[PDB]
């Protein structure tokens, strides 16, 4: 079994998500202003001028590559609630008829990422790695989330979809809540 | 600001002379909803037979307004949910089940038969009978086929499919700068009340029952937002208020009303849900307690506008619409009956009397002191017109 | 919930 | 023509016997209309012109009820949004359908000999990410999720139980109603709604004595040779405070929905209005919630998530009498010489003139 | 105090607390220096706003609304709307009305049809051979509807036979309208013939259950009046008025509130209406020997005739004139053996505060009672209130049962029911209050069943006077508790003194403390004490419970009287 250190402002964070896309009927607003591509671009170039050997940058860039693309291939499949499942159907309706394929990771924000993370040490349990590399998984996920917690008040924040604007969250119609959960 | 009153009886202002219009298409009452559903189309042809053997036809117009169009039923509802409505049939029900659970036309609300002739019956009565207040040419119109105050932009909800207030209000707004909008019914008009929000033009004002109850909207601090802000009055009441009880908080909040918004023109929605003996309501009024709304609307001379609405009895319902139509005409009708279609649904008597139970009434004086001197906090902020 | 039918 | 109608029988025919016992002891005006009624089109808008097993009964996704798409080999059935693309349900593809699972296993001839293979030329083609070969090939032999939390983080929160369906509890849900089931059975004319029966609602359940409102200081039992004197006791609860319906200007009794807390918890969220945002945390339960007692006493900020004692911050309630008045008196003081010094600008400026 | 509340929100949550008290509420006040707002819409982005909606115009997009949203889906909290009850005789009203409309519906959609197709048929026949050919109808036979003839015509002509029969009627009716209106003829005839045969049962039916349909009071009242009815709940009413005066006088700017009950008898011929109803029960009854019936009959009529001050002599005057018309003191009987050989004969500061305020013509007599002459007492007031009510109910409800305009031409067609006549039980132009008063002594005497007595009582007055069912429980337990009251020894000692006090002409404050001493020297410490306060001048009685600690006598407002009155009860050696 693998064991991962998340810290418990981000657990607070990925419980007031599952509150707000379960009993509030609440959706994320797309595309996001901060996507999955822009924090980890940002990580990346502002970890790769810490450390001076070239092993460590090599390290860096290959994990958040990976990343990228186990996002894009892991989010439709797994990483989404029941309810957010009409708005992943009308963005591939909408992407299909300008002829351009689906790219998660330049329209989903940060808690999709987190969501993932969070899920990560299962998804390695079921596969057949070493243990070296496992651990050098973890390792770099909880360098990455230290990374986040640092910057937390910049992807995060509360806003209010029901009083100002331009929150991370919207409000649902009762026609979508119809056609998403109850159909 | 509550005050105890008794309850003296009805009589009619011999000044206030109506020309009033009727509105009647004889064919609205053979299409039924459903084996046991409570709504009946029937319920307004019983009425209508009263009316018509008590003589009431040689005091006033009947018409028969020719019924809306589908463009003219988007001028509030969206095409898609217009375009449903008028495809739909309880055949090919089972080819439109996406839409079905996104317009809510399933189960609460059926497919029966004919069901868009209903809603054009209602829509154009209603639009028609409006739109005779703005061409200066009645005083008083009634329209009992409407009055489906629950059904939403783009879906039905409570029975109702279409909302043919809101065209109707929309008509009058072309005219008449401020309209006032009572509804009497046991729930809540929210579809009225939230299409009409955020606009200072419109000004709702419902009396209801709250609690656990359909449809759980319009507590007392539900005012609007935007520019129509303190514009919508909700009166949440508990059950078995009586005649005396509901007119002691109509009256004061109703005149009020009248003397700050100033309305040029008013619609009161007088669904008769709310009397003794229903099926769905939990109210103990009488026909008289129930008449009294409309004698009172009536007091102040502005163009009305008076619909039909909810109402599980069909006696009942029948006998207070009559009633109610009677005194609209400056008379008050005799308590027996005249031999007429239907006389056997009305035993077993055989009078125009709605009689209420000895239902324990719960709505104490502090109760309504609160909620009217907050009413009235709130309405001191739309004087100047 | 809903109205009865 | 013989099919029974609400009645109870064909509608050509009279009743039966046993209704008929069991139910016993032992020209018009409205002829006319076609003649009065003249059409009215005189509104405005005139001119618009207007094996044989079956599968499972539940999504295999979100293991919920509904109408499923099925696979013929296994007997999953998933619904039409909670699949990997999510399918229209009028344009289906008819012909053989088969999830991702059994899609896979077809496809290597359910031969893992060949799983070694193209497991292996994929680890050698992913060399860029090599980290994540492993997983980036694991990921299309799944049939599709919805996400869950897992358990170790739902369970650092004590407060917060998974619902029924997977949804989110938090201590505010009352409960289902289970004898509400024996509610719709009931007493007969004795109601959940707390009608017509006031004597022991007013009176402590366990201590035996009275329950007297906050706000009034009065139980009004009435009197039940005069009814109209009760006045709806409830209790709230978290604190059990007793108070009257007239008193929180509430109509109902909440029964259903969530608990109703009385007018005495201070808040749970605040909306600053300058606007800003909470003051108050979550309980992070486990006993990994450490507290923390400053060293000085008159000048601690720290957060709204205090504890009071005779991260969470023990203060005492000096500290709070210091830290309100000083706060009051000098917002008082600062206000005034403002005051003063806004007033003396003004005389200068007109004597000025 | 850390900047995250407002001033003003701080206040109002401080009303909450310190709302009652005025000084300290201002006080704080003073020294403190002194967007969705509502509960159910939401805000939806203003990218969901945007749906065709062809037929809005510039002023349709400017009134309506368009971005807040409400639905009665999570303004219940996904789980709510809780319904009416409706008690079991409203649905057998309401399954009555469902076959009355399922028939009326078939019945008028197959003659709105077959008026059109009447029409269509008689102008179908005057042409020759040629039009018939040639004669085709329009989707809509010229009416207004479309679906109307085709559902009926599908209802009754097996729907796949039905279809091919309505397309060949739009194909060519020269042929397929007669065989069609045949068929509409002869099933509106069996289906009307059907319904009035169907008419009969539902109007003895509904005859039966309209009126039990209307009382949710009355269903529910001879079990709700012997669980409310007993001894702890009249105590427990009086000591809740009782905490709630001192609770709410530790509000130190209320006036004092004084006796916690308060009563007023306006009629004095209720109470030989009461007479007559116990006279009634003990004679019949079986529970007693005749000695214990005649005592209970001159226990009740000289307890009535002593509290209430009211003289023999008119009591058997009022008996007089009632009973006609239907063709030594009360401690001879409390020592019973008395009525037993009765009926077998046939310094400075204690005088001076004595001195002034001796009230001579005393007005204002007192009983101090336990539980037994307590919960008697209050059996009696509620037999007087109940009655009272009906009495004065009365005028308005004969006056109303006297003009009943009955239509003949209901009463010729057998539409009105006459079971509740024939048997003698609707009031006629006889008085109502002594109509109920007859049917309640023969209910008593057994000759009356209870469901006819409790159907009177609905039609006569209204489901108004449904307090009247338990006319014989009251009296039984009336009865009952007077026996109490002579079969102990401590509460016949305490009415005894009663006895001895309310017949003395004076007295004086040492009096009343000795009499209250004498009182409690047969009851134990434990006990319940009440004061029954008995004002002659306009017929008042105010109860009072007695804390063991109490001031037995009303508070008064001066120093002068509370002080002499406790400094001349320094008198007796007894306790302070
Ligand atoms: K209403
Ligand atoms: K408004
Ligand atoms: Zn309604
Ligand atoms: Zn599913
Ligand atoms: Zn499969
Ligand atoms: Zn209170
Ligand atoms: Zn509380």
């Amino acid at each position: 079994k693998i064991s991962l250190q998340i810290p418990i402002k981000l657990k607070s964070v990925l419980v007031d998500d599952w509150e707000y896309v379960t009993k509030d009927k609440k959706i994320c607003r797309l595309p996001a202003d901060v996507t999955v591509e822009m924090v980890l671009n940002k990580y990346e170039h502002e970890v790769s001028q810490e450390l001076e050997s070239p092993g460590s940058q090599s390290q860096l860039s290959e994990y958040c590559a990976g990343l990228k693309l186990y996002f894009d291939k892991c989010l439709g499949n797994m990483l989404l609630y029941r309810l957010e499942r009409l708005q992943y159907d009308e963005l591939l309706k909408k992407s299909s008829k300008d002829q351009k394929p689906l790219v998660p990771i330049r329209i989903y924000g940060a808690i999709h990422l987190l969501r993932l993370i969070s899920v990560l040490p299962e998804l390695i349990s079921s596969t057949t790695m070493d243990l070296q590399s496992c651990q050098l998984l973890i390792k770099q996920t909880e360098d990455f989330l230290v990374w986040l917690l640092m910057h937390v008040d910049e992807y995060f924040n509360d806003k209010d979809p029901n009083r100002s604007d331009d929150a991370l969250y919207v409000n649902t119609s009762s026609q979508y809540e119809g056609v998403a959960l109850g159909m | 600001v509550y005050e105890a009153t008794p309850f003296d009886p009805i009589t009619v202002k011999p000044s206030d002379k109506r020309r009033v219009a009727y509105f009647y298409d004889a064919d609205v009452g053979n299409y039924a909803y459903g084996a046991g559903h409570p709504m009946k189309p029937h319920r307004i042809r019983m009425a209508h037979s009263l009316i018509m053997n008590y003589g009431l036809y040689k005091k006033m117009e009947i018409y028969r307004a020719k019924p809306a169009t589908k463009q003219e039923m988007c001028q509030f509802h969206t095409d898609e949910y217009i375009d449903f409505l008028s495809r739909v049939t309880p055949d090919n029900l089972e080819m439109f089940k996406r839409e079905s659970v996104k317009f809510n036309v399933g189960d609460d609300c059926p497919v029966f038969d004919g069901l868009y002739e209903y809603c054009s019956i209602s829509g154009g009565g209603s639009m028609e009978g409006a739109a005779r207040l703005n061409r200066g040419k009645c005083d008083v119109a009634v329209n009992y086929a409407g009055g489906l105050h629950h059904a939403k932009k783009s879906e039905a909800s409570g029975f109702c499919y279409l909302n043919d207030i809101v065209l109707g209000i929309i008509e009058l707004l072309r005219y008449h700068p401020r309209v006032l909008y009572i509804d009497i019914d046991v729930h809540h008009g929210d579809g009225v009340e939230e299409a009409f929000y955020t606009t200072d033009r419109v000004m709702t004002c419902s009396f209801h029952k709250y609690g656990e109850f359909f449809p759980g909207t319009g507590e007392l601090r539900d005012i609007g937002v935007g520019a129509g802000k303190n514009y919508a009055v909700n009166v949440p009441l508990r059950d078995g208020i009586d005649d005396a009880t509901y007119r002691s908080v109509f009256e004061p909040v109703i005149k009020k009303i009248m003397e700050w918004y100033q309305p040029s023109a008013v619609v009161l929605q007088c669904g008769g849900d709310s009397l003794s003996g229903d099926r769905l309501g939990c109210f103990n009024l009488s026909m008289e307690g129930h008449a009294n709304c409309v004698n009172y609307v009536k007091s102040f001379g502005i163009p009305m506008m008076v619909v039909g609405g909810g109402g599980y009895t069909m006696r009942n319902v029948a006998r207070t619409w009559c009633f109610e139509t009677g005194l609209l005409n400056n008379v008050v009708l005799d308590k027996d009956l005249p031999y007429n279609e239907y006389y056997e649904y009305y035993g077993p008597d055989y009078k125009l009397s709605v009689r209420p139970s000895n239902m324990f009434n719960v709505n104490t004086p502090e109760y309504l002191d609160k909620v009217m001197t907050n009413i009235f906090a709130n309405l001191e902020n739309t004087k100047y017109a | 919930x809903x109205k009865x039918x | 023509d013989s099919k029974v109608s609400v009645t109870g029988l064909p509608l050509n025919k009279g009743p039966s016997e046993k209704i008929k016992r069991e139910s016993l002891w032992n020209d018009l005006k409205t002829f006319l209309t076609e003649n009065m009624t003249e059409e009215s089109n005189i509104r405005s808008t005139i001119g618009w012109n207007g094996i044989d097993f079956e599968n499972e009964d539940f999504c295999s996704a979100c293991n919920q009820s509904g109408s499923f798409l099925c696979c013929d080999t296994c007997p999953k059935s998933f619904h039409f949004l909670c699949l990997d693309p999510p399918i229209d349900p009028n344009n289906l593809p008819k012909g053989d359908w088969h999830c991702n699972e059994c899609k896979f296993k077809i496809f290597i001839n359910n031969s893992m000999a060949t799983l070694k293979k193209i497991e292996s030329n994929f680890i050698k083609q992913n060399n860029n990410v090599k980290i994540f070969a492993k997983l980036l090939f694991n990921i299309d032999s799944h049939n599709p999720k919805q996400f869950q939390l897992p358990n170790y983080i739902k369970e650092t929160f004590p407060a917060v139980k998974t619902g029924s369906r997977g949804q989110y509890s938090d201590e505010n849900d009352k409960i289902p109603l289970t004898d509400r089931q024996l509610f719709n059975t009931s007493y007969g004319q004795s109601i959940t709604k707390l009608d017509s029966y006031n004597p022991d609602t007013h009176i402590d359940s366990n201590s035996g004595k009275f329950l007297i409102c906050y706000k009034c200081n009065q139980t009004r039992l009435g009197s039940w040779s005069h009814p109209e004197n009760s006045r709806l006791i409830m209790t709230c609860d978290y604190c059990q405070t007793p108070w009257h319906l007239d008193c929180v200007p509430r109509a109902s009794f909440k029964n259903l929905g969530s608990k109703w807390k009385c007018p005495l918890h201070s808040p749970t969220k605040v909306y600053k209005k300058i606007y800003k945002v909470w003051k108050k945390q979550r309980l992070i339960n486990k006993k990994n919630q450490l507290y923390y007692e400053p060293l000085q006493k008159i000048g601690y900020q720290n957060n709204g998530n205090i504890q009071i004692i005779p991260k969470i911050t023990q203060i005492d309630e000096n500290s709070i009498k210091y830290d309100f008045f000083d706060k009051i008196y000098k917002s008082k003081m600062v206000q005034k010489r403002k005051l003063f010094q806004f007033q003396e600008s003004l005389i200068d400026k007109l004597v000025s003139n | 105090s850390q900047d995250i509340l407002d001033l003003d929100d701080l206040v109002e949550k401080v009303d909450f607390y310190l709302g009652s008290n005025k000084e300290l509420f201002t006080w704080f006040k003073n020294f403190v220096g002194y967007e969705a707002f509502g509960p159910s819409y939401k805000r939806l982005p203003k990218s969901d706003t945007f749906m065709p909606c062809s037929g809005r115009d510039d002023m349709c997009w400017e009134v309506l609304n368009d971005e807040w949203v409400g639905h009665p889906v999570w303004a219940s909290e996904d789980s709510g709307f809780i319904a009416h009850r409706k008690n079991q005789y409203e649905e057998t009203l309401f399954k009555i009305e469902e076959e009355r409309h399922e028939y009326d519906f078939y019945i008028e959609s197959n003659l709105r049809t077959i008026q059109c197709l009447e029409t269509i048929v008689n102008k179908i026949e005057n042409m020759t051979e040629n039009e018939k050919a040639n004669f085709k109808l329009p989707p809509g036979l010229g009416h207004t509807s479309m679906t109307i003839y085709k559902k009926v015509i599908r209802k009754v002509y097996d729907k796949e036979r039905g279809f091919e029969i309505i397309d060949a009627l739009h194909e060519h009716p020269a042929v397929t309208a007669p065989v069609v209106l045949k068929r509409l003829k002869q099933k509106d005839e069996e289906w009307r013939r059907a319904q009035r045969e169907w008419n009969k049962v539902w109007r003895e039916l509904e005859q039966k259950v309209f009126f039990k349909s209307l009382d949710h009071l009355g269903l529910t009242f001879k079990q709700a009046d012997k669980k409310l009815l007993t001894t702890k709940q009249l105590i427990s009413e009086i000591s809740s008025i009782k905490v709630d005066q001192t609770n709410k006088k530790i509000h130190w700017l209320t006036p004092k509130p004084k006796s916690q009950l308060d009563f007023d008898f306006p009629d004095k011929n209720i109470f030989y209406d009461i007479l007559c109803l116990a006279d009634t029960f003990i004679t019949h009854t079986t529970a007693y020997s005749n000695p214990d019936k005649e005592r209970l009959k001159d226990l009740l009529k000289y307890f009535i005739s002593l509290f209430f001050s009211i003289s023999f002599e008119k009591i058997e005057e009022s008996l007089y004139s009632h009973k006609q018309n239907v063709s030594m003191s009360l401690l001879d009987i409390l020592h019973r053996s008395r009525y037993q050989k009765l009926k077998r004969s046939n310094g400075n500061l204690v005088e001076e505060a004595n001195s002034q305020g001796i009230i001579q013509n005393r007005s204002i007599f007192n009983l101090f009672a336990n539980t037994n002459i307590y919960i008697f007492f209050r059996h009696w007031t509620t037999i007087y209130e109940r009655l009272l009510e009906i009495k004065q109910m009365n005028e308005r409800v004969t006056k109303e049962i006297n003009t009943r305009s009955t239509v003949t031409f209901a009463k010729d067609l057998d539409l009105l029911s006459s079971q509740l006549s024939e048997m003698g039980l609707d009031f006629v132009g006889e008085d109502a209050y002594k109509q109920v008063l007859r049917l309640s002594r023969r209910l008593i005497n057994g000759d009356l069943e209870h469901q006819w007595f409790e159907e009177s009582l609905r039609q006569a007055y209204n489901n108004k006077a449904f307090k009247l069912y338990t006319i014989d429980k009251v009296t039984q337990s009336l009865v009952k508790h007077a026996h109490t009251l002579m079969t102990d020894a401590k509460t016949a000692e305490i009415m005894a003194l009663f006895v001895k006090d309310r017949n003395a002409s004076t007295t004086s404050a040492k009096d009343q403390i000795i009499y209250r001493l004498q009182v409690r020297s047969h009851m134990s410490n434990t006990e319940n004490m009440f004061r029954i306060e008995f004002d002659k001048r306009t017929l008042h009685v105010s109860i009072q419970y007695i804390a063991l600690d109490d001031l037995t006598l009303k508070e008064p407002k001066a120093d002068e009287d509370k002080w002499k009155y406790y400094v001349t009860s320094y008198a007796l050696p007894h306790p302070t």
